RNA sequence: UUCCUAUCAUUGAGACGCAGAAGUCUCAAAGUGUCGGAUUGUUCACCCGCCAAUAGGGAACGUGAGCUGGGUUUAGACCGUCGUGAGACAGGUUAGUUUUACCCUACUGAUGACUUGAUACUGCGACAGUAAUCCAACUUAGUACGAGAGGAACAGUUGGGU
RNA sequence: GUAAGCAGAACUGGCGAUGAGGGAUGCUCCUAACGCUUGGUUAAGGUGCCAAAAUGCUCGCUCAUCAGAUACCAUAAAAGGUGUUGGUUCAUAU
């Protein structure tokens, strides 16, 4: 029920890796609840799901395609109190295909509408926003 | 709870029929033919199913 | 086709009938019906000894033959009408929700609460000649009462219609109202 | 850009070897929608994924004075097979020019003469075009139904896609 | 030959070389073949209006939430219908 933010990664993006499941990087692949475009890319935004490949990272974590939720995110967007927040860095989480989060702490900020959604990626998280 | 009584006035609009073959069509119990135009008034029917 | 052809229907003794056109007036002791017969080719006409009332078409084809019955049967529910009223008892049916229904009994509306365990509610006026009392004692009936039968009878099928289920088997979940008995009130 | 329906999804029904959930069959339905990529010049095909669903077609096998020129189909050259040879191949391979609208109509926009006078302001509305459409979460509810696993819906609230 | 406004023959007649009237429209179908014309009569085909002539007369059948409507000709079938109108032949009024 995640209300609309600014979409700053398209699927070709590459992110980093918060957890400590050992992945270093991202390569989004596809995103949950995309529709239907004629030639847009589809894109994701702070808090939501999305597919995932790890590029560099612990040899049996690769070629597969995993699902992740994006933490922060480079590009701005504005919260209701009328101002434009934007991170340092694109970066994300290696989670299950329930939507649970694999390796438990997390490195980092998180946004705050990860931490709204998710319940478990709040408590461990070390500072939101 | 079902009540017996009350289950033989139930079942007579739901069940006790009779159904068109061609077009599906919920008929009473002793038609002969359809009442539908786009089947061609049909004479082939059959009883509607009952669960044991 | 057929050269002559007339059935004959008897008034009994406490109504009154003023056919003239094709327009039939019947006024008895309850209320009283009004109703038109401008579609059929047929000529109405009360007798000398004036309880009883010929009716007759010359040049009859067979599909237009079986109008003729067709005008005796509404004009013999319009007697019993106003002598009789018609009462038309309704039965509810549930296994697990209990149905739960209440009346402005004057107006006449009929919402219907917890139908099938929904939260929807469902109002159902009546046609202008029919009330509808819930029936004291016996648990669980509606029983609509008026003079007309066809304003009755729609009044009651309107119920029937709007607690009707969907998207599941009907013939497991028996949950509805129904009419049992029709009737009249006065004997 | 529009059209068709032999309807994949969405709307309202009917039938079942329909308990629920999930489906399969049929009727009214073309109002709305039918996607992102890897390989191939591909049309087709086959995978990875999303999605309510990724249905099939037509309009000179829609569409080159609209583009592109990867393919096919000139001239250069290479290989294999065939031919004594020049040469040949619905065999493979690489390099190879895509011209003109200012005419008529059409379409899109712009002024504008005149009609029981001139000139100014407020109007009427024949006719033509039309626009909204899908999904999810929260409660409803671990309720209905079921031996158990599983597991709905309407009204209400809140968002998202196009 | 699956068939084709496909290919190849036999008899006669046309079109080609040919208009006029009809088939809305059509080289080949129908009537009918042509010097310039006045009057009369028909052919094929038609008579609600477009359109010259019947909303003529007379007797049946048909109601279509895709009626039907004129040879060649511009498509329709197997199989159904307790929709209606008649017929044929058995069995007790149906």
């Amino acid at each position: 029920s995640k209300m609309r933010v600014t979409l700053g990664l398209p699927v070709g993006a590459l992110i980093n890796c918060c957890d400590n499941s050992g992945a270093k990087n991202l390569y989004i692949i596809a995103v949950k609840g995309w529709g239907s475009c004629l030639n847009r890319l589809p894109a994701c935004s702070l808090g939501d799901l999305v597919l995932a490949t790890v590029k560099k990272g612990k040899p049996d974590l690769r070629k597969k395609v995993h699902m992740a939720i994006i933490v922060r995110q480079r590009r701005a967007w504005r919260r209701a109190e009328g101002y434009f927040i934007y991170f340092e860095d694109n970066a994300g989480v290696v989670a299950n295909n329930k939507g649970e989060m694999k390796g438990s702490a997390v490195t980092g900020p998180v946004g705050k509408e990860c931490a709204e959604l998710w319940p478990k990626i709040s408590a461990a998280a070390t500072a939101i926003c | 709870i079902i009540e017996p009584s009350l289950a033989l006035l139930a079942q007579k609009y739901n069940c006790e029929k009779k159904v068109c073959r061609k077009c599906y069509a919920r008929l009473p119990p002793r038609a002969t033919n359809c009442r539908k135009k786009k089947c061609g008034h049909s004479n082939q029917l059959r009883p509607k199913k009952k669960p044991k | 086709k057929s050269v002559y052809a007339c059935e004959t229907i008897t008034i009994p003794a406490g109504v009154t009938v003023d056919v003239k056109s094709r327009v039939v007036t019947v006024k008895g002791k309850y209320g009283e019906i009004t109703r038109a017969f401008r579609h059929l080719p047929v000529d109405i006409q009360k007798t000398k000894s004036g309880n009883r009332l010929k009716v007759e078409m010359w040049y009859g084809t067979c599909t237009d033959l079986s109008c003729i019955r067709t005008l005796c049967s509404h004009i013999k529910n319009m007697f019993t009408g106003v002598m009789k009223k018609f009462q038309y008892k309704m039965r509810f049916v549930y296994a697990h929700f209990p149905i739960n229904v209440n009346i402005s009994g004057n107006g006449t509306v009929v919402e219907i609460r917890n139908f099938l365990g929904e939260k929807r509610v469902r109002i159902v006026k009546m046609l202008p000649g029919v009330k509808c009392e819930k029936a004291t004692n016996v648990k669980d009936e509606i029983a609509l009462t008026g003079t007309d039968v066809e304003l009755v009878s729609r009044s009651a099928a309107l119920i029937h219609q709007s607690t009707l289920v969907r998207r599941k088997d009907i013939r497991k979940f028996l949950d509805g109202i129904y009419v049992s008995e029709t009737s009249t009130v006065e004997q």
